[PDB]
Order: C-alpha cells, then structure tokens, then sequence
C-alpha cells in the first residue's frame, strides 16, 4: 500500500498565524489523488481539501492545499480558535485508501510549570484491598512531561497509567494524571510514595510525597 | 442533504461477527459509492472498503477473508460484517461517501454518526467513586486540589459534574483508562481557594447510564 | 488533470457578503497572440506594409462529444440516457491587431476572487452597473473570469468581436459548424484591424452549458474555437 | 445600496381593489440629455444619423454562486430567467409615452410619475395618458410604453418576452449599427443641442434561496455618429 | 408558510442551564440563518446569536461566553444553550430568521412562539385567591365593583377569567408585580351593574399552571 | 454596540392622524440596515419596515419608513385602533444586532375621572395572618394619578405596590390597583384605612375610606 | 428500480395446487411482461410461463395444462397456480421480467428472491445428529478429521456450525441427499490438529428451523 508520513507530529501556532502541514507519499500518488481532512474531538472527519488543491462544498476560503507527485501541503492562511485540531491526509490514487498518521495543530501559549498534587487512597478503597495513588500535574504548557513513581526511593514500572486533557479552551494549557495501582498488601509494605515531575517550565524535577498514614 | 443512519450491535464479544448497517435518508442511494471506515481509539483511520448499488465491492487487504460488504436496494441499506473479532477491533466505525459514480473527480464528505464498536468480554459494571481528598500535599501556592476517582466500570462513558453542575471554572475530566481487567477507570479533579476548603462544600456527580449507577460522592478534606 | 475543459463543481447559494469563488470554479477567457512574419524590407521607407485581417472563418471544435451520454451523466429518469449538457451558456470570439479591451460588470460587488484571477479593482455598488474604472486589456490567458468582463463597446477600434448569451436553467446548446461561412472583420471605412508589431490578438469564450453529475452537481463544459483569419498587404504612412 | 441593478422582492396575490406597490420593487426607464457642441448663413442642428448600442455585463449571470437558489441538491445556483424587456430610444425631444395599466386600481408610491385619474379605460387605451420622459428613475416600466402616435423625432425598438422560465438571450458585437435615418432621409434634429438616450433592460428575474425574486437590470451603451444639417427657422 | 415550533424547560434556579430547541416545520431548513432573540419583562428585545445549516455561529458579546448554539440537519432544529443563568436571564425567548443564506437584503420575519423562562430560587407555589367583595365602599350609581386577589404564587403565568370565559365586558386583570418575597401577586377586577349583585353569581376561573393549582372563587357582596 | 434611542417614550394621538416616531443610533447604520417592528402584547414582534424604507410581505401601506445614517423615521400616515400599540427599531449594519427601547402610541381621548373603590381585606385572608388592601382607580385618562395611604391619618411609605393595565381597547381609559399589605397585627393595631387619589379628573383629591 | 418481492406456501403433498404471489413494489406494474420460472435441485431453469397487465398469457407445454397465471392491476402483483403437483415439480420457482411492452430489443433482468417449493408425501420431521468420531481410522500424519451425520429430516434446508460459528476453517458442510424414505440426510465435516483432540471441544450446532430443531453435539475422540 502507498505509506503517507505528516510532518510536524505537532504544530505549536497562535491564532491569526499560517500554518503549513506536510503530507509525503512512499510513491506517487496517481492524478494527485490526495485529500485533507480536519478532525475536532468525538466527530466524524470533516473534508477540506480533495485532488491535492479542490477546496469542498462550504469550507471557508482561508483553507488551501497545493503539491502533487510524492510531496503535498495543506495552508491554513489565518488560523481561527476551531483549527486547533486534528489534520490527516488521505491518498485515493491506489488502492487500498490509507491515510497519514495526523498532525495536532496545538496553541502556543508562554511555558508554564504544572502545579503537582499527590492523593493517597481513601480509607474505604484501602479496606477493600487496593490502594489507587494518584499525581496531578495541572494547568503545564507545552504537553511534554515525564511523571516517575518512587517509593521508599525505589523507581517503579508496569504499575501506573497516565491520561491527559485536550488544550484548555481558556488558558491553553494541558493537565496530566498519573495513578500508582498497589494491592494492600504491597501498599502496607512501603512508607515513603512520591512521584518526580520533569517539565521544561522546571529548573530541576519536582517532587511530591506523603508518608503512609499521615 | 444526504443523511446516513448508523446502527448495529456496538458491545461485541472475542470470536463474534460484528454486524453494521447503514441507511441512506434524502439522496439517490444508486448515485454514490458506499464506504466504511474505522478509527480505532486515541489512532488514525483505515479504510475497510466499499460497495455501490449493483454490489461491486473492493476490499482492504488488512483485514481481507474476515470483511463483507452488502447493499439492500429495497431498503436503501448497505452493510458491514467483520468475524472473528478481538480487542484490536474496538474503534468508532463510519459509514460514508467519498464520491458519486460519475467517478473521483466528483467528491462528496457523507459520514453516518460513527458506532463505537468495543471487543470485549467483559460485564456491565457500575463504578466505586474514591475522593481524591485536599490536604497540605494537595495544596500549592493558595490553591487547594480535590476530585473523584471513578474506578472498574463497564463498558464506556462516564459522565462527571461538581456541585450539581454550577461548579465548572477548573475542573479537569482525564479521558478513560483501559485496565488489564478490562474495566475501566477515569479521574476528575477540580482545583479551588484552599480558604474555601472550610467553608464550601465540594460534591462529584457521576452517572454511568449502562449500570443505572448514579454516586452523588462528597469530597472533605483528610 | 482528468477533466481538462471542465470546471470544478458549482457552488451554491453563498450570501452577497461572504462570496469565495474557487479559482478553478471560474471560466476565463481564452486569448493568444498570432506572430505574423514581417512585410518590411526595412522600416526607413517612406510607406510600410501592415497585416489587415479582411475576413475570419470560426466554429466550436466537438460539439458532437456532448452525445456521450453513458459517461457520468445524471440519469434523465429511471432506465434513462445521461442528461444532456445544458442550462447557461456563452460563445464569443474577436479578432484585433491590438489586446482585447474589457468592461468589468459583476453580478456581486463584493466576491473576493481568488488569487490567479484578474478581476474589477476597487470595486463598488456601481460594478454591478457600469463603474467606468473597470477598463482591463485581455492580456494573460486563463486569468480574466469570464462572469467578470464583457467586451468594451466604447473602445476595440482596432478589434473586432461577437458573443452571444443565452441564459437559464434548461437552455439547449445551439451550435453550427461549416467551412462554408466567412465574417467580413472590414470596418465602415473599407478598413480591417490592422496588426500593430506584426501581431494578430484572437480571444474566445465558449461556455456550452452544464454537465450534471449523478450526485445533481454541475461543472461548466468548454470547447476549444478554430480560427481562420484571412490576412492582406496594408500600406500605411511610416510613423517615424 | 449593496444591491444597484436589482429590484426590491416581488410581492404577489395582491386583491386588485388593495395593490400598493414598494416604490424601490418597480423598475424604471433611464433617461439622460447629452449635451452638444454648440453650432451656431443658414443655421446648424445635429442629426443623429447612427447608434451602436449593447448591454453591458451580461456574462456577469454566470455567477451562480453568489445567493442564486439551487436548481436541485448538490447544484449551481439558479440563473436569472423569466420576463424581460429590451428597450432603447434616441431622439432630438424627450422620449413621449403613453400609459396603459394591469390594473387601474394600483396605488403608486411616492417618487413615482404614473398615469393621473386613471379608469378602467386606463387598463386598455386611454389616450388622456401622455408623459415625456423627462425624470431618471420616475416612470416605472410597467406602467408606460413609447407612443407610436407621436415621436417623430425619435427613433425608439423595444421587444417584450413574458414567461415564468423564458431564456435572456443577448447579444454584443461593436460591428452592428442601426441607422436613425427616416424614410426623407433626416435623423433625429438635436433641438437646443440636446440629444435624449432612453433605455429599459430587465434581463428577468434573480431568485434568492428562500425562492423571493428579484428583477436584474443591466446598463446600456450608445454610440451616436451625428451631422451637421442646415435648417430654416 | 415557513412555520417554528419551541419547547424546553422555562423554569430554572441560578447555575443551572437553559435548553431550548426550535422545529422548521414548514420550509427550507438550509435556506435560512436561525437566530434566538430574549426579551425581559416589560423592556426591549436583546439578540443572542445565530447559526446557518453548516453551523456557523455568530453570539453577542453581552452573554459573557456562556452561549452555544446548535443545528441538527436530520431533525430541521437549532437549539439554544445558555450556561450559568442568573435573575437577569429572566426573559421570553424567541427562535426566528430574520433573512436567508442569500443575505441581509433577502429579509424575513418568522418568529416562534416564544418561552418564558424564569431563573429564581424560589420554588413553584400556587396562588391564594382572595375575594375582593362588592359593598358601599367599592359601588358608585348603577355600577358595582368586585374582582379576586390572586396572591403568593410562582412562577409566571396565571390566567383569570370570570364565569368561565362568558363576562369579559368591565374585566381588568392587572399586570403581576414580583414581591420582596421573590412570589408574584395581581388583582383581577370587573364593573358590573348593582342591580345583578346576588341575582348574578360572579366566579373568577384562576390557572396556574407550573403548580397545577384550579380555583374557582364565588366573589358575593360583603355583609 | 450601537445605541438606538428611540422619540418619544410615549406618543398620544386620535385615531386617522398621522404618526411620526424616531430612532437615532449612536454611529452610523451601515447600509441603512434598520428594522422597525410592531409589538402587540403577548405576541412576537412584528416587522414593518427593512432596510430602512422597504415595507414588510403583507404589511398596509399606511406604514413607511424613511432616513440613513443615524436618523430614522417610521411613519403612520392615518392611525387604526390596532395601531395603539409599541414599536422598536432594530439595527443590523454592525454585529451586535441591538434594538431600540421601544414606542407606546396611545389613544388621545377626553378627561374621565377615575372611579375610586377600596376593598378591605378578606376574613379567609385575615385568618391567613397577612391584611392586603386594594384601592381601586378605575377608568380614567390621562395616566398620570397619584395614590397615598393613611392609616388613622398616618402616611404610608414603604408598604404599597401599585399596577396599571394598558389603555383598555374599548374606552380609551387606564385603571390602576393600589395595594397596602400589612401583618395581621399591624392591620388589627388601627381603626381608619383611607387611599387619597389626585387626578385632573377630579375637583379635588379625593379619599374612599373605611373602619376596621 | 423496480423490485419484485415474492411469497406463498412452499411445503405441499402430491395433487395439491401450488399458489405463488410477486409483488412490483416499485416500477410501473403496465410496462413489463411478467414472468415465471423453476429451477429444480442441482438441475437448469425451466421457463412456466408470462402474462401482461391486460392478462394476456402464455404456456409452457411442458406443465400439461395444469399452470395458470393472473394479474392484480390494483394490487400491482401477479400470480402462479399449478395443479396437481408431483415430486417433479420441487423447485425454487422465480417471479422476473425479461423485458418491456415495447418488446424484446428493451431486455431487463428483475428477479424475485425465489421460493423454495417442496412436493412430498414426507410430514415434516427434525434430524437425529449422530457424531463422525475422529479415531486411529480418522487421522493421517496430523491431521484428524471429525464430523457430524445430519439424519432423515424433512424438508430442507438445515444449517450446520461449528463451535457456535467461530470454527470455519477445514469445514465442508455436504448437500443433502434425498434417501429412498422421502427423507433428507447431509453429513458435516472439520479436519484438525491431531494435537488439538484430546484439548479443543468440537460441538457442530445443527439448526433444522420447519420442526424446531437446535441440536449441540459435543463430537469426541473414539
Ligand atoms: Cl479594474
Ligand atoms: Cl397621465
Ligand atoms: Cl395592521
């Protein structure tokens, strides 16, 4: 199958600003054959752009794309608060259709530090036999961030997940949440659960931590 | 103005045949190309293939032998069946037109709503609602945090409101969570005045509609 | 590059205050410059020889392949043939030893044409009338909308040109062909355009009707134009 | 005055006895004097001997993408169509006219110049309706047509096609000329150095997307070759 | 004949969020701009926004952001969320299109019915009904007055007629005035001849509505 | 936003007269994209005029509008009944769309004096633990009268709400409640219960009053 | 466009009348012949006869004389009859038109969906499931094969699954046979990983759906 790759994975912009997003094609796509699609948050893909350059019924006109052979580019002249999404490619000149990965078009706001909050288990999940562990990291630009479980100092793996927003409509930022899972046993042997923040708005990685049984 | 209504079984079990249809409302169901596509969670989209109304149909090779495509010309329907699914078939599955007969050059941007498709074994389960309580390590810079965590329900969504919903301004709802159980878990954290902590009262309002489980769960400080 | 003689699909029903015309939406007008080969055994003598176009032979090139009605044409009813070509149409063609002149008319005053296009500067209400700013030369093939420009009768004494308009939603194509038929280009005084730098300006448009779709959408079809420009010796004054 | 060149919507199912027309939905005749220069053993008029006239900006009804209704799903907008009238006049005096009405009845607005006491005679020939036309954007179309009875120093063409989906067809060529000459020989006599032009061009009718319409009108350009002709008195 | 049908909940407490939707039951869905209008009570007309068939929205500033409106093609309706309502949301709310996608000059008036809607912490009450008794102190010649004192309800509307819609002549039910208490209160009078005082029984017919409350209040001459 | 003011307040005429009502806006109106709508109460505005002179589908020709800028006009050429009602203009040359405060055109009509009845409050209200007091003022024009309450001959300030109907469709007239709500206890506390009403109606001041 | 839909009773004993309706559900009812045809099991199609909506007919002579078709304008269907049915005339029997009033130059291909007729003196009866056992006799260099005998049913059809539709691959599911009795058998077979005998379950799932047959046959190494 034709393989496309969208360059950047993420375009950090701010609104009025162009944006130009890349679509390469491992070989020529046939009669320029290539289609733009936006995709917002819980709906269905929204056409742009089809045969490399033709705008669809009732796209606004700051939406335009040029380029044929291997090599295309979606322009968004002037960018509006609702562009800050999802953009894919499509190739239709061979078959089987594929699409490119996607590039998020995400808000360039000033580097904020997240605020980072650690919560023990409560007392009744405890007593069923799990203690849940939770690290907020809040209200950080931009999305990159590392969280690290320790406890008693040792590094943990395997045992957590992380889940993070959608850029805040107000103040553009992201916020994570990263949660220790321990049976009570496991839990009731440890003292020291801290988790280690790494983010570009921190001169050095923050620590939070609590002492079993505060 | 076409109009495309999805429907089908969206909760499936391992090894099953998923069954999709479509419906064309408010347009020539002889004058387009019928498509599906999937889109897998947190994933970009693979086209499965496509069909018209005479019932020529082309096929993904990625998931060819275990994809069919059909077309109902009485009931203006055309159909999706997949066997033998597995976990690696959960996504949001589109019915769609890419363009009308007369060929590629007249492209069109029809897509049905999307069902949720998930592969799981699993029962429906409602969820424990744990407090995420505020306190001195919950607590940074005047501004005190707190939440619910909303742990093993089944299947998804999930809806969370703070005080009934008249508390908006910094509540953070993280997308759900995939456990190795096959349940699963989300948090919703609100960040409020760590002076207000004493004084205002703080309440999750979870309604997982599947299970009828409806934890109206208050969150005090430690 | 499929659909050469096409136009992008039609759109409809955009408000008066928010209209943005696709550029490959918009036909143009056609034009080219003819080189002619020099008279002058120098440009000392006290007469010169001009080219003057005495009489020209034109017609639309395939107008039968508009009885192609099995490729992606609406079905006229159940069973049917494909529609036929139809609706809205424009033939024009002039002959000049100089540019084209134009009169900008909009329907629109206020369309924000697209980059690529040449269309009325600094335009007002009065461009839906006659605003007399809106003078152009037909001076670059495929750039000067055809919805845009119309030939300017207060100018063009050095070009001779012909269109016909029939609009509407249901109008049939009408087109003759034969190599038997001649316009005579002399004007009152016995006088043909006279080809200024040994150069003769023909430009054309031929918007034949709307070609519909299965789906019901509607791109403009075009056909090329022949020209046969019979040409004589002119000895004029030398004007240096 | 966004939209120069079109009529206000047209109402419809007005009772005949209660016909109260919108001033800006009534179309009217255009009109201009053009000064000549002035020529005065025997003294000099102007006689307009030819005219080159055309419609300007007809292919501007092949924008069907500015507010024309769809002909169907998914198609271009609706091209203007339905009734038209293609008039010009040119004369040494004010065009002259008479009135003849659709109805009698009908209560012109303000600004407005139609026949005065009309009768239900007035819906076929009343020869008590006589106007020059000497006011732009005064006589509505509708209610005058040039008086064959009179104007014997203009020379006025005028067709009319009525019908809900009738075709404009129009025509430009700077090669055409129509001579002003009469069956003597005279053109029009250019009587205080004044030359009158008169037009109406309603190319039909504009329907929004809501199915309102609205007349499209278009300018029109003269080209008038003048003479020098000796007179007496 | 381009028709709009409007429902939702009129009846709201401060933070909640107002709902409504408007039905294009006759006409072109795609041929028009939808636009909601407010109008508090006893003043002008505020515009709130509007959307076309694509979705395109356009709000007024003064609702602070806490507006969103929608259209759902299949359905021909266009909906109204307000987030966040206060007492100054109290207002009749209108769906209409003032013009099609044509434009401005293509000007139209179709209006939906309008719903009240009441922001207030108050609860629904139905009203007392007090007979204002005809006697010396309210008669004058051949001329007696009466009426009922409709008092303590919520929230708006109530309807009063008199013997059942029949005595209409005289009739002047005021204007409700919100009390302190946060509950509406009006009187309903009628003029009628003295000689019919007890020959004539006069029932004022009080509805109101959001409380289910029907009164039917004889008014007979004070002893 | 653009401001609209609209001239007078309140317009008193006779039926067959000619109206004249303004509209000003506080910048220019782009295009002369003003509205002006007719409200007759419990009914959705109804439009007249667009586009400043352009009359509404259906609309009588009695109605006109004229002016551009910031200077509008709508025009009654001979009033009808159903004309006594209020009208708003409306701008849409600049987003927001915002409309004027509104014009009440009421019928000019003959001085009638009010009729001046007063109630006093129910037995099954009494018994409740609430006294209201209505003072009746029926039937009278112009709209301008003033009512006071004195209880044993002491004037009352802050302890009456009053209500006005609209000039009634038949007559021409306004009537007016003046309603005194005191506690149960404060009402048993006093004897005389009087409401004074002033009207150019009236000779002098008149006051309806009663024991108990 | 136009849709034929079909139905009538297809279960019927020696010398009774076989009565079959076509519905036009959409096209013009006057415009097209219309058209019967059978097909016998395993056998080509035999044309019965046509009619137009004036009740013009023509006959096969091969049925005897004992065919007649109709026509409902008002009901816009038509109709076959045939007396005295034999065992000969088992058949899918097709409603279709050829071709249009104006003749045989405007050919057309619209088919009803058929309906399976079944003459027999046979009442109607559900399978015995016997389990093919896989065996030292059953296996070949590491392949198995099991199966399940589907005995003396009547009238066709039976369905036959393996493992509730998730096992597919290997399956040969044979045509039934008519037995001497006037009772069908089809046997079902699967063949296998030796390995697989002693761990994987096989169950073929026989569905007989005239008698209210379901039958799960556990098939176990001998
Ligand atoms: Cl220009
Ligand atoms: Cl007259
Ligand atoms: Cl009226």
């Amino acid at each position: 199958e034709i393989v496309l790759t969208q360059s950047p994975g993420t375009l950090s912009l701010s609104p009025g600003e162009r944006a130009t997003l890349s679509c390469r094609a491992s070989q020529s796509v046939s009669s320029s054959y290539l289609a733009w699609y936006q995709q917002t948050p819980g709906q269905a893909p929204r056409l742009l752009i089809y045969g490399a350059s033709s705008r669809a019924t009732g796209i606004p006109d700051r939406f335009s794309g040029s380029g044929s052979g291997t090599d295309f580019t979606l322009t968004i002249s002037r960018l509006e608060p609702e562009d800050f999404v999802v953009y894919f490619c499509l190739q239709y000149g061979s078959s089987p259709l594929t699409f490119g990965p996607g590039t998020k078009v995400d808000i360039k706001r000033t580097v904020a530090a997240p605020s980072v909050f650690i919560f023990p288990p409560s007392d009744e999940q405890l007593k069923s036999g799990t203690a849940s562990v939770v690290c907020l990291l809040n209200n950080f630009y931009p999305r990159e961030a590392k969280v690290q479980w320790k406890v008693d100092n040792a590094l943990q793996s395997g045992n957590s997940q992380e889940s993070v927003t959608e850029q805040d409509s107000k103040d553009s930022t992201y916020s994570l949440s990263s949660t220790l899972t321990l049976s009570k046993a496991d839990y009731e042997k440890h003292k020291v659960y801290a988790c280690e923040v790494t983010h570009q708005g921190l001169s050095s990685p923050v620590t939070k931590s609590f002492n079993r049984g505060e | 103005q076409v109009q495309l209504q999805q429907w089908g079984a969206g909760l499936l079990k391992p090894s099953e045949t998923l069954s999709l249809t479509c419906a064309v409302y408010r347009g020539s169901f002889s004058a387009y190309y019928w498509t599906w596509f999937r889109q897998p969670p947190g994933k970009g989209l693979e086209w499965i293939g496509e069909i018209n109304h005479r019932g020529y149909t082309n096929y993904n090779p990625s998931l060819r032998g275990r994809v069919s495509i059909s077309v109902d010309t009485s009931k203006k329907q055309f159909s999706l069946k997949l066997r033998s699914v597995n976990a690696a078939d959960t996504a949001v599955y589109y019915c769609a037109t890419l363009r009308s007969t007369s060929g590629w050059h007249d492209y069109f941007d029809y897509w049905g709503q999307g069902t949720l498709v998930t592969v799981s074994s699993a029962s429906t389960k409602g969820p424990s609602v744990f407090p995420l309580a505020p306190s001195s390590k919950s607590t940074s810079g005047g501004t005190a945090a707190l939440g619910c965590l909303v742990k093993d329900y089944f299947p998804e969504p999930v809806t969370v409101s703070w005080n009934s919903g008249a508390l908006t301004s910094g509540v953070h709802t993280f997308p759900a969570v995939l456990q190795s159980s096959g349940l699963y878990s989300l948090s919703s954290v609100v960040t409020v005045p760590s002076s207000s902590l004493g004084t205002q009262t703080y309440i999750c309002n979870v309604n997982h509609k599947p299970s009828n489980t409806k934890v109206d769960k208050k969150v005090e400080p430690k | 590059e499929n659909l050469r003689g096409f136009s992008l699909k039609l759109s409809a029903e955009n408000d008066f205050s928010s209209d943005s015309p696709e550029r490959k939406m918009l036909p143009c007008y056609s034009t080219a410059r003819i080189p002619l080969p020099n008279l002058n055994e120098d440009l000392t003598s006290g007469n010169l020889l001009m080219w003057e176009a005495v009489t020209v032979q034109t017609e639309v090139i395939g107008i039968t392949s508009m009885l192609n009605l099995h490729a992606g044409s609406q079905k006229v009813h159940e069973h049917g043939g494909g529609k036929p070509i139809q609706g809205s149409n424009f033939h024009f063609f002039a002959v000049g030893g100089d540019p084209l002149e134009m009169q900008g008319v909009l329907m629109n005053y206020r369309t924000k044409y697209p980059d690529g296009t040449i269309t009325p500067k600094n335009p007002t209400a009065q461009s839906q009338v006659m605003n007399t700013d809106h003078k152009a030369y037909l001076d670059k093939n495929n750039a000067y909308p055809v919805e845009c420009w119309v030939p300017d009768p207060s100018r063009n004494e050095n070009t001779r040109y012909f269109g016909t308009f029939t609009g509407g939603e249901n109008v049939p194509p009408v087109l003759h062909v034969t190599n038997t038929a001649t316009t005579v280009l002399l004007d009152e005084q016995g006088v043909g355009p006279l080809c200024k730098a040994d150069s003769l300006y023909v430009s054309a448009a031929d918007i034949c009707g709307l070609f519909t779709n299965s789906s019901g959408t509607q791109q403009w079809r075009g056909l090329a134009r022949y020209f046969k420009i019979r040409l004589r010796k002119r000895s004029v004054k030398n004007p240096y």
